[PDB]
């Protein structure tokens, strides 16, 4: 019976069932495997269990004696489905670009959600935009935003959530988050801090010349080469400008690009009020002098300057905070600040 | 400072002494005490100790909330009566009394079930009202009727904040975490604090699950009150359910002449088509993008049926001749009815338009034309009587069409409370039951349809007839238990699956009946037994019932959809891929629609790829014609060109979309099934 | 001391599980090499792993 029929699927397998990835698809029932070594002979495969449905480059059961293909590998699953695979909204304190958000919106949401403009007015959908500035100002900010802020179910990537040193793991990530945007929704693929590749090494790292250099290669194939867009959202934004390979500055591969300042007065008594709320605040502090004076809030110094503002007061226990507090919660997050002469020597 | 001084003063059981520390007590308690009330262990002797006693209860419960417990705690504040908004009214207040009385009330809520919790839950009411918080005092004084009394006793001055938070969370709650019967009190205490309110939409969805005739008549004398009017009788016409129409018209037409327009049919339908013809403009080259698929005539009537089902005019009412001498039998009768699709308005122009194909030269013609007749306006009744008296042929004659025709154009335009003259001709459809399944499938559909919604359903006489005569001789095992259930519908606590279960069960055709009885008896809310249930017997081995049983689930779990996917493609039982692509229906089509639609597109068989186009172009009314393109290369048999123009057709808890479907999930049979699948009028 | 017969085959070493399955199976490192599912011993349960 089906009992007896899978029983003989097992006597098939031998006992060690080691693993072997396809190389190419040749179906006169038996294919030529590679190990973790590469044992690449004319190994049968295992015809009922499905021979067929893996394909070439993809991980299958191997035999030890034999090295045959034994089956199809097991539901693998990569370290990132929970940041990808995903189960704050548009803004829970406005204060910030106020636009950069409208901008990634008419190029994300606006093209992939109601893509009948481009036809409308003879367009195409922007296939990629970099977005970029300093450490922390609003780039990666407004996309975290924008996940909540879409009709689409997004996915958080971190850009070196790809960094697996496994043979082809790279490239099998490459695969597997990419087989995810094209078969399982019109989904968000958010990759930050993509710049990783022009001046740093690493020591849980091999030789990145020959190691993810094909990685990129199959990584820029898929998204924006071969098996293209259709509507797959995929968009690199980035901190620099600087250190990256052209092969993808051309457009085609990525199209638009923005910057990020840093937030200015109307901006910053917004950020303020979005962190100083945090604090019963004793409002003779002066907000404006530390918004002139740290005319450069990025958007950490608020945020961290705030909250040791908090410690340095409720370590007293006090409700209002003086404005001794805020300067000295300052000045430890501001370190290294001289911006008097120069200049610092005029009005 | 240093507890030196101050800890020593326990140790003497004096009464001067403790009664002079314990409001001492009362003074440092403001920050409990230096610290979090290591006093303990030294403290814990003093409980044999008997002038204060109550502030010895006061401190000793103070230090016991202090530490921890669940009982122990509160039964020294149930012996004070607390006696003799600040911080230390914060502490013994707001935080303290929130976990004590709480513990308090639910070990007295699951325990015993005196008045003395009553008392002390209407004292923190009180204190929290003074303090105004609501969303953790609310929905602990959930579980203690104590909530009506609760609520007209708060309910006097903040409108928004306890209208909007509280009735919303705790109907979504309702629905999805509580059960059903402390709703029902819920509803008759929010239709009292609203009718002290204003905003009349609170209360007409008070009506809409309470499913009640008192409300609407007050709704109604206080919508006139208050003076849009026109899209008021729109909205209550598109939320009414069908029991509650024709209470409100007769209890109208008993008493300013405007309400028995509105609230009845031809007063939605008014407006709504001009200012489709005006504000809407669609172009004519869709009617040929979709029409100048190659003719097959049965990819021609299907696509006579998209361009039928277009809505800026009636064009294809008009286009001519020839194309319906074209169709055959069944598509004559999905032709001749489509006509109908295009025409669900002008009243007077249905009738000049359909007695051209009324009464003429072939069967099919007549009986589409008379179905045409019923689906054009349910506000007429003028159409049903040139029918009514044909219907009876006892066994295989033309008028048995025309009453399918009529009888589904009858139950979709009057459903009154029990309409019985209906019924009484019915009699003599199901005591006929002519060999089409037809005949006896819309005898129990629209029994039902007039019957859905009831209160808690019926078990009348006529659905028993019906199961007799059901059981009397094993699609129609199939779509018999469609009426049945459908009688069921309108149940909160109804005992019909057990009489069902009585009468019914046997070999799995009625077995599929009693769980067809089943899925139609909870419609949901919290139940999780039922899905333990469900989530086993889904293991039986019959692979029939599997079908509809986990097709309950987009009906069961349909507003926290968040849980609706599960396993069932992933499940191997094929029929329960198709219950996944039933279970994403026709909404606004979330992304993980299309997550389920991104593997239930690429199918192979020609009926499960058959089911999807249904479900994908249904829940989306490039962007959307990709998966139309994306089926034109998947395909290029028939039944794939036949998915492909019904999804081209479907691209361009209210009970009227609730049955058809699901009488329709019995697609795998011949087009002459698909004969009466013009019937799902169920979009405006 | 004849016991010590067993201690002339094999010093058995540390193969590493990056999780366990049922099926009586696993997903073993196996440390100087890649990942192959292989058996198990009858003593341990699956949660065990
Ligand atoms: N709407 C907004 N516009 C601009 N800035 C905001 C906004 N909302 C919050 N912020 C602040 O901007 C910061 C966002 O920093 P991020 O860009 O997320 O840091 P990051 O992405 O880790 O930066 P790097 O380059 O990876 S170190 C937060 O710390 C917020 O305080």
């Amino acid at each position: 019976k089906q009992e007896e029929e899978r029983s003989k699927v097992d006597d098939l397998r031998g006992t060690p069932m080691s693993v072997g990835t396809l190389e190419e698809i040749i179906d006169d029932n038996h294919a030529i495997v590679s190990t973790s070594v590469g044992s690449e002979h004319y190994v049968s495969i295992l015809s009922f269990v499905d021979k067929d449905l893996l394909e070439p480059g993809c991980s299958v059961l191997l035999n030890h004696k034999v090295h045959a293909v034994i089956g199809v590998l097991m539901d693998d699953t990569d370290p990132l489905v929970t940041v990808m695979k995903v189960e704050q909204e548009t803004y829970a304190d406005i204060g910030g670009l106020d636009n950069q958000i409208q901008e990634i919106k008419e190029s994300v949401e606006l093209p992939l959600t109601h893509p009948e403009y481009y036809e409308e007015m003879g367009i195409k959908p922007p296939k990629g935009v970099i977005l970029y500035g300093p450490p922390g100002t609003g780039k990666t900010l407004l996309a975290k935003a924008v996940a909540n802020q879409t009709s689409a179910t997004f996915l958080r990537v971190v850009g070196s959530e790809l960094i697996q040193k496994y043979l082809g793991d790279g490239p099998k990530l490459v695969r597997e988050l990419f087989r995810v945007a094209e078969e399982h929704a019109p989904s968000i693929v958010f990759i930050d801090e993509i710049d990783a590749i022009g001046t740093k090494r690493y020591d849980s790292n091999s030789g990145g010349e020959r190691e993810i250099q094909r990685t990129m290669l199959e990584l820029l194939n898929q998204l924006d080469g071969f098996d293209s867009r259709g509507d797959v959202k995929v968009i690199m934004a980035t901190n620099r400008i600087e250190t990256l390979d052209p092969a993808l500055i051309r457009p085609g591969r990525i199209d638009r690009k923005i910057e990020f300042p840093l937030p200015d007065e109307k901006t910053k008594k917004r950020i303020f009020q979005i962190h100083t709320s945090r604090m019963t605040l004793a409002d003779d502090v002066t907000l404006d002098d530390l918004i002139m004076a740290k005319d450069d809030l990025s958007g950490a110094d608020i945020k961290a300057i705030c909250t040791e503002a908090g410690l340095m007061a409720l370590r007293e226990r006090r409700m209002k905070v003086t404005n001794e507090d805020f300067k000295k919660s300052k000045e430890n997050v501001l370190y290294k600040k001289q911006e008097g002469t120069p200049e610092g020597l005029y009005l | 400072r240093d507890k030196a001084p101050v800890q020593p003063q326990q140790s003497p059981a004096a009464a001067p002494g403790g009664t002079d520390e314990k409001p001492s007590g009362k003074e440092r308690r403001d920050a409990g005490d230096k610290d979090k009330e290591q006093e303990l262990s030294e403290e814990d002797k003093q409980l044999q100790d008997e002038l204060y006693r109550p502030a010895l209860e006061e401190l000793r419960r103070q230090i016991r909330s202090s530490t921890t417990s669940m009982t122990s705690v509160p039964k020294p504040l149930k012996f004070l009566r607390p006696h003799y908004n600040k911080r230390f009214a914060a502490d013994i207040i707001s935080v303290l009394a929130m976990t004590m009385s709480g513990e308090r009330e639910c070990l007295k809520y699951r325990l015993v079930g005196a008045g003395e919790v009553a008392k002390e839950w209407q004292e923190l009411d009180d204190a929290e009202k003074v303090q105004r918080e609501p969303l953790l005092t609310l929905v602990k004084e959930i579980v203690p009727l104590l909530m009506e009394i609760e609520q007209v006793d708060m309910l006097e001055k903040d409108i928004d904040e306890n209208a909007y938070a509280k009735v919303c969370l705790y109907l979504t709650s309702c629905v999805n975490y509580v059960p059903e019967p402390e709703n029902s009190a819920l509803l008759r205490c929010a239709l009292g604090v609203f009718r002290k309110f204003s905003r009349f939409p609170e209360a007409l969805r008070l009506a809409l699950m309470l499913n009640d005739m008192e409300l609407v008549e007050d709704i109604f004398t206080s919508c006139k009150d208050v003076v849009m009017l026109g899209r008021h009788g729109v909205f209550l016409e598109l939320s009414e359910d069908v029991e509650e129409y024709e209470d409100l018209t007769e209890i109208m037409s008993n008493v300013n002449s405007n309400f028995l327009a509105l609230a009845r049919e031809l007063d939605i339908m008014e407006p709504k088509v001009p200012d489709d013809i005006y504000k809407t403009h669609l172009e004519n080259n869709r009617f040929g993008g979709s029409g100048s698929q190659v003719d097959s005539a049965r990819m021609n009537l299907a696509s006579s049926f998209v361009n039928g089902f277009v809505n800026q005019d009636k064009l294809l009412t008009d286009d001519g001749n020839k194309w319906l001498y074209k169709n055959k039998d069944h598509g004559m009768l999905s032709a001749a009815a489509s006509l109908g699709m295009i025409l669900l308005w002008d009243v007077d122009g249905g009738l000049t338009q359909i007695d051209k194909y009324l009464y003429s030269s072939e069967d099919y013609i007549k009986s589409g034309a008379l179905l045409a007749c019923g689906i054009v306006n349910s506000g007429v009744r003028n159409e049903c009587d040139p029918a009514l008296a044909l219907l009876s042929d006892y066994v295989l004659h033309n008028s048995n069409t025309m009453r399918l025709g009529s009888i589904f154009g009858l139950g979709l335009a009057y459903a009154g409370s029990n309409r019985e003259d209906v019924l009484t001709l019915l009699l003599p459809v199901m005591g006929d039951s002519k060999s089409s399944m037809e005949v006896a499938g819309v005898t129990a559909l629209a029994c039902g349809m007039i019957a859905v919604g009831s209160c808690n359903g019926d078990v009348t006489s006529t659905i028993l007839q019906t199961i007799m005569e059901k059981s009397e001789t094993e699609t129609y095992a199939r779509w018999l238990p469609l009426g049945l259930g459908l009688n069921h519908l309108g149940k909160g606590e109804a005992i019909e699956a057990i009489l069902a279960a009585l009468e019914v069960v046997s070999e799995p055709f009625r077995s599929f009946a009693n769980t067809l009885v089943d899925v139609c008896a909870y419609a949901g809310s919290g139940n999780v037994l039922k899905v333990q249930q469900l989530l086993h017997i889904c293991s039986e081995h019959f692979d029939s019932k599997e079908k509809e049983e986990d097709k309950d689930k987009k009906e069961k779990k349909d507003k926290d959809k968040k849980e609706a996917p599960a396993d069932m493609g992933a499940h191997q039982g094929v029929a329960v891929l198709g219950i996944a692509l039933i279970a994403m229906g026709e909404e606004i089509g979330a992304e993980m629609a299309l997550r389920t639609f991104g593997h239930l597109l690429r199918y192979g068989e020609p009926t499960l790829r058959r089911a999807v186009p249904l479900a994908l172009a249904l829940i989306s009314v490039s962007h959307d014609a990709d998966p139309e393109v994306s089926y034109n290369s998947i395909f290029a048999a028939r039944l794939a060109a036949m998915l492909r123009q019904l999804a081209q057709y479907h691209a361009k808890k209210g009970t009227l979309t609730l049955c058809p479907y699901h009488s329709d999930r019995q697609l795998m049979s011949q087009v002459a099934v698909a004969g009466l699948l013009t019937v799902l009028v169920s979009f405006l | 001391r004849e016991e010590l017969q067993l201690l002339q085959e094999q010093g058995s070493y540390v193969g590493e599980v990056v999780r366990a399955m049922d099926k009586k199976k696993v997903l073993v490192k196996v440390h100087p090499e890649g990942k192959f599912v292989v058996d198990v011993d009858k003593n341990i349960d699956i949660n065990d792993v």
